[PDB]
């Protein structure tokens, strides 16, 4: 469940 | 026993076929197989028209005769394709569709028929290239033109749009002078650029064809309540839907059957769909007065029957022209006062529909002539959504300022639950941002919104602090499948950020959640001069279908937009979906046919909505939410104040915040999301319309 991006 | 003899009968019943009585073609056909057995047309004939009367059974058994005498007869295999089809036989009529286009490749109908089969099946593209194959083999044929219209107005395939919208218009013209079924669907009529007098003229042909069908069963009147002394004085409302379980209109109305008034109100649910499993079905099963699975009773003269002893004064049709419809019910009318409500955005155009359930924004008197119906108004918007039972975790958010010396934003890193004051109380730092009772809980970046943000990172499924379960937003379906599709309340805390869709940090973001049918070119110009006014926004929109999001892609490239201004998203479960919309600063509605549910979804998060109400149903609800909501500055009485008010919201960062607590305070504030006032409302409504019935009159407009 991965992100598009990182915060 | 002669052929020549049973060739004239043939004749003389296409003929009375023709001029439209289907009770005597019968007689004729059948008396042409008494003197000629081995006639293959005549079978073909009859069996056409035992479908027209929904002797399906029957008609089936015709079919295969003339294909035992004709086995060249590609056109009794297509038909008897579509008679299985309407059994729920798509194995054989796939069977039979397929065994046509083998015998004779150049038979356009059996092309078009195996395009539909694809189409039910939500298979667009193989449904487009069949339906494209039967129009290269005849390039007349409406019925084919105005499936594959469909088709391409889904994926939103606008190649010649203009030139194709003036056909369809020509196409339902042509049929409604010469008295054929337009090809046209009365759903899908909104969409199209036809006449309020036109949509009315289709929406009628489709209600004839129930008349057809329920003329076989040669039921006489029911003797309808005059009173309300067998009740106790009690009105007895009979709610008929296929939709009783894991659909839209359950996830609207399911609080609704049971805040009815006993003293004054008895509540029947007649499903036409058998239950499914879910808490929906459970719900409207544990709380109407009445439940009665009518999928159980498949006959429509038993069915009813059934309703007609059960003594319902009003009776109330969810579904329209819309899957699992049985308006073969309301046809042979049961009760006395029969009302659309809610399920279709349109007019029956059917002399068995007393009313339609509606308000003055959303059907102001101006433009009545598009209904069949009396119009009866509730006070403030006919829409209405569970959204306060289903998700009360949206109730509150609180977010995470991670820029930290930078902006303190309400939609980039969202907190919801349940449980959320106390994990925030377990806190050592919370900022409270007062919302010029309102607040926003702001969770500073400590080591604890690092690993928040952390889990999101990593894409872990959840994560414990403090003793507080919190979970990935995107993972809800593996913590709790119930939770994801709003049958159950999570009963963890849920984290929500726009780095989990690639939604820019920085940026308007600018959603529109509806299925992609509901999108026009005028509406996409609309959009691109909006995110060309406002620089860095980005439209936020979903695949409904996938296949939509190369054409749309490829449709903004040619208005000038680089690839990243459009970012599409998956179809969601309904939690997340609803949830998710925290995450936009506005919701650009579709002016051609509105949200409707996707209005409700997006308001209960906060989020704006800017529209433009047009002249159909189904173009104002969104204005008449809006109007209840009380946010008269999001509707737009054109193109150029549409685009003006979004750009104003993107552009002045301190009106999007006024508005966006606007819409935050309202959603609760409100008439909208109150399923207790919505109910008592209805209730006064049915009570005017009972009166008025009782006084001996005919159904008149309910306006006061
Ligand atoms: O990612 C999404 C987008 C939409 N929906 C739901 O899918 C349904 C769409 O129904 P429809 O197209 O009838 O929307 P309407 O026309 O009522 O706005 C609604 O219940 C939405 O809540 C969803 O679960 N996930």
């Amino acid at each position: 469940f991965m992100p598009k991006y990182s915060i | 026993m002669c052929p020549t003899h049973a060739d004239s009968l043939n004749n003389l019943a296409n003929i009375k076929r023709e001029q439209g009585n289907i009770e005597e073609a019968v007689r004729l056909y059948r008396k042409a197989l008494e003197v000629f057995p081995e006639f293959a047309a005549a079978h073909s004939n009859l069996a056409s028209v035992l479908q027209q009367q929904g002797k399906l059974q029957e008609a089936l058994m015709h079919y295969k005769e003339a294909i035992r005498i004709s086995p060249t007869f590609a056109d009794a295999y297509s038909n008897m394709g579509n008679t299985l089809k309407e059994m729920q036989d798509v194995q054989g009529a796939l069977q039979c569709y397929t065994r046509a286009i083998q015998i004779n490749p150049a038979f356009a109908d059996a092309h078009s028929n195996l395009a539909s089969i694809h189409k039910d099946s939500g298979n667009i593209p193989e449904a487009i290239a069949s339906y494209r194959t039967a129009l290269k083999l005849k390039p007349d044929f409406p019925d084919a033109y105005c499936n594959l219209a469909h088709c391409l107005q889904i994926v939103c395939d606008w190649t010649d749009y203009d030139e194709r919208m003036k056909k369809l218009v020509s196409i339902v013209a042509d049929q409604l002078e010469k008295n054929r079924l337009p090809s046209v669907h009365p759903h899908h009529s909104m969409l199209y650029p036809l006449s309020h007098g036109f949509r009315k003229a289709i929406a009628e042909r489709h209600g004839n064809l129930c008349l057809d069908k329920i003329n076989v069963l040669h039921k006489p009147p029911y003797e309808h309540p005059k009173d309300l002394k067998l009740s106790d004085g009690r009105l007895r409302v009979g709610y008929v839907s296929s939709d009783f379980g894991n659909h839209p209109t359950s996830h609207l109305m399911q609080s609704i059957p049971g805040m009815h008034n006993p003293d004054k109100f008895e509540v029947f649910c007649y499903a036409l769909s058998p239950d499914d499993g879910t808490n929906f079905r459970v719900k409207v099963m544990a709380e109407a007065n009445h439940f009665i699975d009518l999928s159980q009773i498949p006959c429509n003269g038993k069915a009813a029957d059934r309703i007609h002893q059960d003594g319902i004064h009003i009776l109330v049709n969810m579904n329209g022209y819309t899957k699992g419809a049985r308006n073969e019910l309301f046809a042979l009318r049961p009760a006395p006062i029969q009302a659309m409500w809610l399920g279709y955005p349109g007019t029956s155009g059917a002399l068995f529909m007393d009313y339609i359930i509606t308000d003055q924004e959303t059907s102001p008197a101006e433009v009545a002539e598009q209904y069949s119906e009396k119009l009866a108004y509730m006070p403030h918007t006919f829409f209405i959504g569970d959204h306060a039972n289903m998700f009360p975790h949206l109730k509150k958010k609180a977010v995470i300022d991670f820029k930290s010396n930078g902006h303190i934003y309400d939609n980039r890193i969202v907190l919801n639950g349940i449980d959320l004051k106390a994990f925030l109380d377990s806190l050592p730092d919370v900022k409270i941002v007062k919302m010029k009772a309102l607040n926003m809980p702001v969770i500073p970046m400590n080591t604890i919104a690092e690993a928040v943000i952390e889990m999101i990172n990593r894409g872990q499924i959840q994560i414990t602090i403090n003793g507080f379960s919190i979970s990935n937003g995107l993972a809800t379906t593996q913590i709790n499948n119930k939770a994801a599709t709003g049958e159950e309340v999570p009963r963890t805390i849920i984290v929500t950020t726009r780095s989990q869709y690639g939604l820019p940090e920085d940026a308007i973001v600018y959603c529109n959640f509806n299925q992609l049918y509901k999108i026009d070119p005028s509406t996409l110009q609309m959009w691109a001069n909006i995110l060309k006014r406002v620089p860095n926004s980005v439209l936020w929109l979903l695949r409904f279908p996938a296949v939509g999001e190369p054409n749309i892609q490829q449709y903004a490239q040619n208005m000038g937009l680089p690839q990243n201004r459009i970012i599409f998203s998956p179809v969601a479960p309904k939690e997340e979906h609803v949830r998710r919309g925290q995450l936009a600063d506005v919701c650009l509605d579709t002016p051609l046919c509105n949200g409707h549910t996707t209005g409700m979804d997006v308001l209960w998060a906060g989020t704006p909505m800017v529209t433009m109400p047009g002249e159909t149903l189904a173009s104002r609800v969104a204005a008449s939410q809006l109007t209840c909501l009380g946010c008269l500055e999001l509707i737009a009485k054109n193109r150029q104040e549409y685009e003006d008010i979004a750009v104003k919201l993107g552009t002045d960062l301190e009106y999007l915040k006024k508005v966006r607590g606007k819409v935050w305070k309202q959603r609760i504030s409100s008439p909208l999301f109150n399923t207790k006032q919505y109910t008592m409302e209805l209730e006064r409504l049915y009570l005017q319309m009972w009166e008025h019935y009782a006084a001996g009159n005919k159904p008149d407009h309910m306006i006061k």
